[PDB]
């Protein structure tokens, strides 16, 4: 229940809860890197190096468990207040365009970076045993280590004020009004 | 508070 | 009390010959004037405490006359083209949904899905905990017999399985970092509801400070030559601005001459307002910063928009591993001046010798071109 | 580039001879803010009664523009702003709770009987003047009761729910190429800047306290974006600015814009929040010295718009803005005052007159001086025609 | 020097750092070669369907990418109030209640106007016509709620409704009986509006003029703080200190003196000495063998330093209380301790807070000997009698005549501290809030003078100025043996002032001395 996220991801993660509170900047949704395909990238890149099936399959098995727990957890534990206003007008363009939601084809890869360091609190909030608890974790800290090596290619840091190409986008007074109102 | 005095 | 008869009152065969106004008593006597009752004169006491112990010239009903109805412009329309009081949720104020069942409460837009407040489902309104309550019946046995077919049922992803399980008896809840990462930097704090906040933000003044403050303090330090004490509290000496190199307070027979002057937040240099330009003490929001620091942002064209951001303050997993010094050795910002976010230590000669080279060689690139 | 020299007395210019259409309609002013509330329409009524006791109804066109039409408002807000100011009363503000707090509607700027009534006037009035000055049937349209410079696309801000100036100014560019836009109301003009941030043909000039203010906006150095680059100038100003030096910051700085960004009209919100006794004001004004601003304005010889826009002390505003109104046609008004409808809100001399109080001037030289060097290098881009 | 600032900004911080020192930023501009806060930008999220009236130049020239918001500039707090007064408080309380009274009175008004035209159609229109008529929604005139809230307000909320109803379907009936009690409140309102005038003005009366006293209602209270032995010698000491900081980092040798005071005017002097006199004459702190003492020391110390003639005083003086009851001399250092210098500069306060009175005097004389009325006030008795009942408004003589006589007045306790505050204010508009501590300060300064003679060493070093003003030529040696000697009975740790003063200009100035 000790997850070691590397010092430059919890650098992002801080940058993150320091603009969707602080600065008021949603995420710009459907991101060019959505978190299929960071872990498909993740899946195609680890699992060609990897020997015997039992770890080509601990691969595999560990993101299709991340994608379906993403799914299922993003609406409910991965948003600021803020971005809940984005999270419903998506539900909403969805309902309209009779599409129903996958928020792993839509989300980027901070979300599922905030998935990853709000893990241990739910891992511990089961009766989940010590081996898959390992095992998990060892993961996890193997997916980090590889984001890390590719931290300049999902998080870079550009000015939502001077580039429409940036993983943010500042909010309007009338969005802010709404989700904090 | 983050509007005029007003009233 | 007599029936609120419907004024018509019709008489006959809806001919309305007759009338019935309604009684006023109410709507007057009200005591909603900003003192007593509108159709009442000054009180005796209003009255004690107050006093001192050619309509033929008013051309206002000639305006009617004079006024021509104006319409020029577009003027086509232009046609064409018992309950919480905090949401459990992201633990703030504001409309709720109450759960008939559970004593917890949620804003309409930290539901899931989120709740139109418009467009309420109506009727009766269940939590996901007592939703699973009553789907669960509390007992243990059913539980199993129903997660653990669950379980089953997501082999595939049997290493997620119970993750997956314990969604569903899960309210939703607003994301906030856990305590292990924000420990990481010292310097960021959460605010009162979440607002997180970094060494950069002024410590917020209280009311005392702002709606007690008698004329002449708090931000009144613009309406009188009162706050003279821009001396040198510690030391009783004056505080020099950085810039004009003078403290100016001119004499309470001169006021005029005194120039307002300010102690950055940062670190304790005064500047004179009017030498960093600036039209107001700062005394709320942000913590004030000189001229005189250095950039966080460096905001870099060459469009090329890079972007350079100095590390944030790590906890003392901080490393600071030695140079050999001289050129090269290229560091991004970081530094820490000395006699893996590891903050290099150039120490001072390194520093000229760079700057040095730096210009030199660059102006014998010039001359290449 | 700041010399102060003392206020000297106001005279009429003797070759500026103008045709005036000054717009009322004996209905703003009937509409409340509240019961508590700082703005008030009644001072319309009791600026209009001051013109109307003096001898001015015979030196001027009294028009009452036709109410604005929500097909006219949507050119600069949104269809569902616009929608939410038509439908919303105090009876039904509930069903809107969602918009009221999106739109900014019910805190500051409430929900007060005939809501829409009072912006279509205001909004109609800005239209139709700039309307008269566009088909060379008047040389300055006066609507005391527009003004509204807070408002902005989809937001009622600061008691502003219609930011009829963008409307004004928006029918004065179907005919000028260009527009100056000189605010002196002690806030700042957020809603008229920001609509004209990006834009070279609307120079939005705003002089105002800035720091800890309402608007919040207005710093020396929002000089637009975009092709609008220096085409948007700030003029912060602190506490207790008084008639001499005012006059020495907003001439020099005003003569500069006209004689480089050389306007073919200008529209000049005349708010009474910049005089001495505001009930949400720190300036230290006197009538002449808010005056002298409109004098000068005129001087320059274009066809202008007069606008009230902010003022709360009900009474050092509608003075003003007779003695503005008495101002440009060219004769100075009377210091005593006639009989009017309202005479008893006179103080204790009953005059045309508001009195600068003892406050300290902290806009000190050598700030002004630095304030005024930054616009005049801005307005050195703009030398370029 | 790594690539990450350009040369620009690097020039611009370096500016910051060495600006002042021109020629070092000049060097560093040589060799290297040097030749908005707010509105945060909205993307492009979603502008598609608004403005169902926008025009093509309307919709592009406009600005919707860049949005600014007062939270943006305000960090999520902010807006402070500028404070007033209380007295400007029950000013907008009091207009507040006038608004509400005119409001709602105007308004009837509007709605009586227009129900008074239906109701002359409905006359003029026969029985059946009558039954037959129906008047639209806002009764055809521009407006269409003015006339529902006047209803709303007067007749029962509920019914109120019911009526609105009516009024607009049949009015053959309705619009005469509710004209009837729309004026009926008209009346009753006008009663309530007209009592109500007389107290609301009243109170502007009282409190109009403190409103506008800003600088003079916390004066009183500063004067007490800032007008101090340790604020005076701190603005000395500062002034001195700038003139050293412009020797660290400027010319080091040059500052000969750090105040400058002036005196352009002579016959304040014996305005300040009458005060001072008065008091005197007043206290019962003092004894009578003190009081004359305290007189002639006064009398002798202006007439010495300023060469003012003793007999002059001595006439003048006299003269102002006769008609009272039938109702190679040069510049000439000083050199001072701390209670000289005090007492000193109590006197330089007092002449500089009575020279202001003299210019403004001449211009307020002239202002207020032509203060008109205007018509309808004496008919109505709307003006304020109460500073001419008790003979405190300033018609019939001159400012800086009135200014003192009210002065004396106060002094000897005859006239109220508040009515001389009201008296200075509605005839200076608000310019001599300086003058509402004149008892205070001339107290002050003849407790510094009883100091000055009853301490010991200070009547000392009194004594030889004394000594060496009535001497006739002085060297450069006889200066030093003064500065000596006036040491001499001051500790090595007080502090030594230079008090000049030239016979030419009147003007004197001061030269705070370092150890
Ligand atoms: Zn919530
Ligand atoms: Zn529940
Ligand atoms: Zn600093
Ligand atoms: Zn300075
Ligand atoms: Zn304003």
């Amino acid at each position: 229940i000790s997850l070691q996220i590397p010092i430059k991801l919890k650098s992002v993660l801080v940058d993150d809860w320091e603009y969707v509170t602080k600065d008021k900047k949603i995420c710009r949704l459907p991101a060019d890197v959505t978190v299929e395909m960071v872990l498909n990238k993740y899946e195609h890149e680890v699992s060609q190096e990897l020997e015997s099936p039992g770890s080509q399959s601990q691969l595999s098995e560990y993101c299709a468990g991340l994608k379906l727990y993403f799914d299922k957890c993003l609406g409910n534990m991965l948003l600021y207040r803020l971005e809940r206003l984005q999270y419903d007008e998506l539900l909403k363009k969805s309902s309209k365009d009779q599409k129903p939601l996958v928020p792993i084809r839509i989300y980027g890869a901070i979300h599922l970076l905030r998935l990853i360091s709000v893990l241990p609190e739910l891992i511990s909030s089961t009766t989940m045993d010590l081996q898959s608890c390992q095992l998990l974790i060892k993961q996890t800290e193997d997916f980090l280590v590889w984001l890390l090596m590719h931290v300049d290619e999902y998080f870079n840091d550009k000015d939502p004020n001077r580039s429409d190409d940036a993983l943010y986008v500042n909010t309007s007074s009338q969005y802010e009004g709404v989700a904090l109102g | 508070x983050x509007x005029k005095x007003x009233x | 009390e007599e029936e609120p008869k419907e004024l018509l009152e019709k008489d006959s065969k809806g001919n309305i010959i007759k009338l019935n106004e309604p009684s006023t008593i109410s709507e007057d006597s009200k005591v909603s004037v900003t003192g007593l009752p509108l159709n009442k004169g000054p009180s005796e006491k209003i009255k004690r405490e107050s006093l001192w112990n050619n309509r033929n010239d008013l051309k206002t009903f000639l305006t009617e006359n004079m006024t021509e109805e104006s319409n020029i412009r577009s003027t086509i329309g232009w046609n064409g083209d018992e309950n919480e009081d905090f949401c459990s949720a992201c633990n703030q104020s504001g409309s709720f949904l109450c759960c008939d069942t559970c004593p917890k409460s949620f804003h309409f837009l930290c539901l899931d899905p989120p709740i139109d407040p418009n467009n309420l489902p109506k009727g009766d309104w269940h939590c996901n905990e007592c939703k699973f309550k009553i789907f669960i019946n509390n007992s243990m046995a059913t539980l199993k017999k129903i997660e653990s077919n669950f379980i089953k049922q997501n082999n595939n992803v049997k290493i997620f399985a119970k993750l997956l399980f314990n969604i569903d008896s899960h309210n939703p809840k607003q994301f906030q970092l856990p305590n292990y990462i924000k420990e990481t930097f010292p310097a960021v704090k959460t605010g009162s509801r979440g607002q997180y906040s970094d060494e950069n933000d002024k410590i917020p003044l209280t009311d005392r400070q702002l709606f007690n403050t008698s004329y002449g303090q708090s931000i009144t330090k613009l309406d009188s030559y009162n706050p003279d004490t821009h001396i040198d509290s510690n030391s009783g000496k004056f505080l020099i601005c950085y810039k004009c190199n003078q403290t100016r307070l001119g004499s309470w027979s001169h006021p005029e001459n005194s120039r307002l002057i300010m102690t950055c937040d940062y670190c304790q240099t005064p500047w004179h307002l009017d030498c960093v330009p600036r039209a107001s003490f700062k005394n709320l929001g942000s913590k004030w910063k000189c001229p005189l620091h250095s950039p966080t942002k460096v905001y870099k064209k060459i469009v090329n928009y890079k972007v350079w951001k100095k590390q944030r303050l790590i906890n003392k997993n901080q490393l600071y591993y030695e140079p050999l010094q001289k050129i090269g050795y290229q560091n991004n910002g970081n530094i820490q001046i000395i006699p893996d976010f590891k903050i290099t230590q150039i120490d001072e000669n390194s520093i000229k010798y760079d700057f040095f080279d730096k210009i030199y060689k660059s102006k014998m690139v010039q001359k290449r071109k | 580039v700041y010399e102060a020299t003392p206020f000297d007395p106001i005279t009429v210019k003797p070759s500026d001879k103008r045709r005036v259409a000054y717009f009322y309609d004996a209905d703003v002013g009937n509409y409340a803010y509240g019961a508590g509330h700082p703005m008030k329409p009644h001072r319309i009524r009791m600026a209009h009664s001051l013109i109307m006791n003096y001898g001015l109804y015979k030196k001027m066109e009294i028009y009452r523009a036709k109410p604005a039409t929500k097909q006219e408002m949507c050119q600069f807000h949104t269809d569902e702003y616009i929608d939410f100011l038509s439908r919303v009363t105090p009876d039904n503000l509930e069903m809107f709770k969602r918009e009221s707090v999106k739109f900014n509607v019910g805190d500051d700027c409430p929900v007060f009987d005939g809501l829409y009534e009072y912006c279509s006037i205001s909004g109609g009035g800005s239209m139709e003047g700039a309307a008269r000055l566009n088909r060379g049937k008047c040389d300055v349209a006066v609507n005391y009761a527009g003004g509204l410079h807070h408002a902005k696309k989809s937001e009622a801000s600061g008691f502003c729910y219609l930011n009829d100036i963008v409307l004004g100014i928006i029918e004065l560019l179907r005919y000028h190429p260009r527009v100056l836009y000189i605010d002196i109301d002690v806030h700042h003009g957020d809603g008229v800047e920001e609509a004209f941030y990006t834009t070279d043909r609307v120079m939005t000039c705003s002089f105002h306290k800035y720091g800890e203010f309402f608007p919040g906006t207005g710093e020396l150095r929002d000089i637009g974006v975009g092709a609008g680059k220096n085409y948007a100038v700030n003029v912060p100003l602190r506490d207790g600015i008084d008639d001499a030096t005012y006059r020495s910051v907003f001439e020099p700085v005003i003569k500069k814009i006209m004689e480089w960004y050389q306007p073919s009209a200008v529209v000049l919100q005349c708010g009474g929040d910049s005089l001495s006794g505001d009930r949400l004001g720190c300036f230290n004004l006197s009538m002449e010295g808010h005056a002298n601003c409109v004098n000068y304005v005129k001087s320059f010889g274009i066809p202008m718009m007069v606008v009230g826009g902010g003022g709360y002390t009900m009474r050092n505003v509608a003075r003003t803005w007779c003695f503005e109104t008495g101002l440009l046609n060219n004769v100075v008004l009377d210091k005593d005052l006639p009989y009017n409808e309202y005479y008893e809100y006179y103080g204790p001399d009953y005059k045309l007159s508001v009195r600068p109080s003892n406050m300290f001037n902290v806009n000190t030289p050598e700030y002004l001086d630095k304030v005024m060097t930054n616009i005049f290098a801005n307005l050195e881009n703009t030398k370029y025609a | 020097s790594q690539d990450i600032l350009d040369l620009d900004d690097l020039v611009e911080k370096v500016d910051f750092y060495l600006g002042s020192n021109k020629e070092l930023f000049t060097w560093f501009k040589n060799f290297v070669g040097y030749q908005g806060p707010s509105y945060k930008r909205l993307p492009k999220s979603d502008t598609f369907m608004p403005c169902s009236g926008r025009d093509d130049m309307c919709w592009e020239v406009l600005n919707d990418e860049w949005v600014g918001h007062p939270v943006w500039a305000s960090e999520d707090s902010g807006f402070i109030a500028h404070r007033k007064n209380q007295y400007e408080e029950t000013l907008f309380k009091i207009e507040e209640e006038r608004h509400e009274y005119d409001f709602y009175i105007e308004s009837n008004l509007r709605t009586i106007q227009c129900l008074e035209t239906i109701v002359n159609k409905i006359e003029n229109m026969t029985e059946n016509e009558k039954a037959n008529f129906k008047l639209p929604p806002g009764l055809g005139h521009t407006s269409m709620t003015i006339y529902k809230k006047v209803i709303r307000k007067v007749y029962d909320k509920e019914r109120g409704f019911e009526i609105i109803d009516a009024l607009h379907e049949h009015p053959a009936v309705t619009a005469p009986v509710v004209l009837k009690r729309l004026k009926q409140k008209d009346e009753e309102w006008r009663r309530a509006q007209r009592e109500w005038n007389k107290v609301w003005r009243e109170l502007e009366q009282k409190v109009f003029f403190k409103s506008l006293d800003h600088l003079g209602l916390t004066f009183k209270q500063a004067d007490k703080k800032l007008l101090t032995t340790k604020q005076l010698i701190s603005e000395i000491s500062s002034i001195k200190v700038d003139q050293t900081n412009k020797k660290i980092h400027w010319l080091t040798p040059k500052p000969k003196s750090q105040l400058d005071f002036d005196f352009p005017d002579k016959n304040i002097f014996y305005d300040i000495l009458c005060l001072a006199d008065t008091f005197i004459t007043h206290t019962t702190a003092y004894s009578n063998p003190d009081k004359e003492r305290l007189k002639d020391l006064l009398k002798y110390f202006i007439s010495l330093f300023f060469s003012i003639s003793f007999e002059k005083i001595e006439e003048s003086l006299y003269s102002h209380k006769q008609n009272v009851s039938e109702s190679n001399r040069s510049i000439f250092n000083l050199f001072a301790n701390t209670n000289i210098y005090i007492f000193f500069r109590h006197w330089t306060t007092i002449y500089e807070r009575l020279l202001e009175i003299k210019q403004m005097n001449e211009r307020v004389t002239k202002e207020i000997n032509t203060r008109s009325t205007v018509t309808f006030a004496k008919d109505l008795d709307l003006l304020s009698s109460q500073l001419s009942e008790m003979g405190l408004d300033f018609v019939g003589e001159d400012a800086y005549k009135q200014v003192l006589r009210l002065s004396r007045r106060l002094i000897n306790g005859d006239l109220e501290h508040q009515w001389f505050e009201e008296s200075l204010r509605q005839a200076y508009n608000n310019k001599a809030f300086k003058l509402y501590t004149i008892d205070k300060v001339t107290q002050s300064l003849v407790k510094h003078a009883h100091t000055l003679m009853t301490d010991a060493k200070t009547a000392e070093i009194m004594a030889l100025f004394v000594k060496d003003r009535n001497a006739s030529t002085t060297s450069a040696k006889d200066q030093i043996i003064y500065r000596l000697q006036v040491r001499s009975h001051m500790s090595n740790t007080e502090n030594m002032f230079r008090i000049e003063f030239d016979k030419r200009t009147l003007h004197v100035s001061i030269q705070y001395i370092a150890l």
